[PDB]
């Protein structure tokens, strides 16, 4: 049915603190009378542009900022108009993540980066380099354990290694992304993905490992290390594993470069509740108490709100998150990002499984990531 | 800058359209001779990857064009509105057939005007239908 006037429907991914967000919604309803319903549908980031194009969907959509330029290009997001006093409450770099064609298209919530998570009892001194992992795994297999398991099905988790020696999505210069300069099939990307594939060939990782498998193995104490983001920490806590969060290993002496996501909240252009959505986001969620309620459910990472981040930054896990973030890069928000991710997803899965060589997999991903731009040129108006 | 049209590419390579060997930018397969001639007749643009020139084969052109239409269709306008928006007659605008990618002739554009057939915008590209693609 159509978006209901006089309530708020929110979509947020199932790995985030949606119960905590619902608590913020309950407070909003207690104070204002406006009911807030939080949902976590599957593939919400693919459902949103479909339903919103027909004028339906949630009033508010949460995702990392990389999806939002495509939504804005399709006219699916309301422009957001925080006063200068409110903008000053959040870190400038988080506003830039949600700035598209010079306009703010979402509210930034929290800064996410992947870190190396390690079991301190199994591995008191985690490896500084990727190159050490094979030997460390042989040592741990002799103890009935393994060195490292992390999700190999989503390119977010393998990108830090692919980028380390030179892979990139779109070249960034003059404050702008050059969509004609894609770095998926260059020598640095091949070197990193070759290292990953060699880990699999040499029985240090399995191509089929997904999020659930890696999480279960780490939280059961079966593997010494995983790679994950802040939202994963609360399940590790309840598992009673003594864990640390640290800088990702280097590759060829270069830092791993995670793609940094800013969890962001956009307002559906078709919402009849844009004013209520702004009041909820600015004056209930983006407060110390609102972010704390979400954070106590699943940790958000380094929040965009300065007053609360000043407390969270004292947590060494947050310091590690931001150390990895600073070595990585902010994701582009441009519409071409989704095609980039779908292309790299296929390349990593096909190379890891041996369906394609690293070279063929990345050559195809480079083309796929650029496919619409290539077509624009083929059909172009040129002399 | 590099040649964007087949004739200039042929001149630079001191070859002719009858002799030139081109590969598809997407699949890297060699174009059939028929595809080379069609590339030129459809006024397509040579594209450069890693500093090397490429054309496009018919299978890939149709595949990515269909995707682009299905995902990036926006809206439609009558020809007179295009003429007001761009301040030019249709004859001066590049409008390709949505099916065969050929630039529409002036007579085909005037046929759109006379028969009240709108043009469609896909990713900023304005399209109609030539006569052949009925
Ligand atoms: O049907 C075949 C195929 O379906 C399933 O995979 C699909 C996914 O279910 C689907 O969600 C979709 O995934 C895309 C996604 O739409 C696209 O946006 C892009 O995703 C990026 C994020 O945008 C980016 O923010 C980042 O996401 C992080 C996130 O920031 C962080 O907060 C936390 O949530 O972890 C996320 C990573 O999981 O990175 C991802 C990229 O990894 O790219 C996705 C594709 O990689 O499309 C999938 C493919 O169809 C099934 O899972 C699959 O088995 C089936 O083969
Ligand atoms: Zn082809
Ligand atoms: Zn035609």
């Amino acid at each position: 049915m159509k978006i209901e006037e006089g309530k708020l429907v929110i979509w947020i991914n199932g790995d985030k603190g949606y119960n905590g967000l619902a608590e913020v919604g309950k407070k909003f309803e207690k104070d204002t009378g406006i009911k807030v319903t939080v949902e976590h549908p599957d593939k919400l980031e693919e459902k949103f542009p479909q339903v919103a194009a027909t004028g339906d969907g949630p009033d508010i959509i949460f995702w990392a900022h990389d999806r939002f330029g495509g939504y804005a290009q399709s006219g699916l997001l309301a422009e957001i108009t925080p006063a200068a006093a409110f903008q000053d409450k959040l870190y400038p770099f988080t506003w830039d993540a949600v700035r598209y064609n010079g306009k703010l298209i979402a509210y930034p919530i929290a800064v996410e980066a992947l870190s190396l998570i390690y079991n301190k009892d199994l591995l008191p001194n985690p490896p500084k380099t990727w190159e050490e992992i094979p030997a460390l795994d042989k040592e741990l297999k002799a103890k009935g354990k393994s060195a490292l398991m992390f999700n190999l099905q989503e390119p977010y988790f393998t990108w830090p290694l692919i980028a380390a020696d030179g892979g990139y999505a779109f070249k960034y210069e003059n404050g702008k992304y050059d969509i004609k300069d894609v770095g998926v099939d260059n020598a640095g990307a091949k070197a990193g993905l070759t290292f990953l594939v060699d880990l699999i060939k040499n029985k240090h990782m399995n191509a089929d490992t997904d999020y659930s498998i890696a999480e279960a193995a780490f939280n059961k104490g079966e593997t010494a290390m995983t790679i994950n983001g802040p939202w994963a920490w609360s399940n590790i806590d309840t598992s009673a594993v003594n864990y640390g969060v640290t800088v990702l290993p280097t590759f060829k002496g270069q830092p791993s470069k995670p793609f940094v996501g800013v969890l962001s909240a956009g307002i559906n252009a078709a919402s009849p509740n844009k004013e209520l959505a702004k009041e909820f986001l600015e004056n209930y969620l983006l407060t110390d108490e609102g972010l704390e309620a979400v954070n106590k459910d699943k940790p958000l990472g380094a929040v965009a709100l300065k007053s609360y981040e000043e407390e969270l930054a004292k947590d060494p896990r947050i310091a590690a998150t931001m150390e990895n973030a600073q070595k990585g890069e902010i994701m582009p928000n441009i519409p071409q990002m989704s095609a980039f991710w779908y292309a790299v997803r296929t390349a990593v899965i096909n190379a890891a499984s041996g369906r394609q060589t690293v070279d063929a997999a990345l050559a195809a991903a480079q083309t796929n990531a650029a496919a619409e731009d290539i077509l624009d040129e083929l059909l172009g108006n040129m002399v | 800058e590099r040649p964007r049209k087949l004739p200039q590419l042929c001149t630079e390579l001191q070859t002719t359209i009858h002799d030139i060997i081109l590969e598809c930018v997407y699949c890297k397969q060699q174009l059939l001779r028929r595809e080379v001639y069609d590339f030129a007749r459809r006024d397509l643009c040579i594209v450069y990857r890693d500093g090397n020139p490429y054309a496009v084969c018919d299978k890939c052109l149709k595949f990515y064009s269909k995707i682009s239409e299905y995902r990036h269709y926006s809206y439609s306008l009558y020809g007179t509105t295009l003429e007001q928006q761009y301040n030019k007659p249709l004859s001066d605008l590049l409008i390709r057939c949505i099916n065969c990618q050929k630039p529409l002739s002036p007579e085909e554009k005037q046929r759109h005007l006379d028969k009240k057939q709108r043009f469609h915008n896909i990713r900023g590209r304005w399209t109609g239908r030539c006569m052949s693609c009925s």
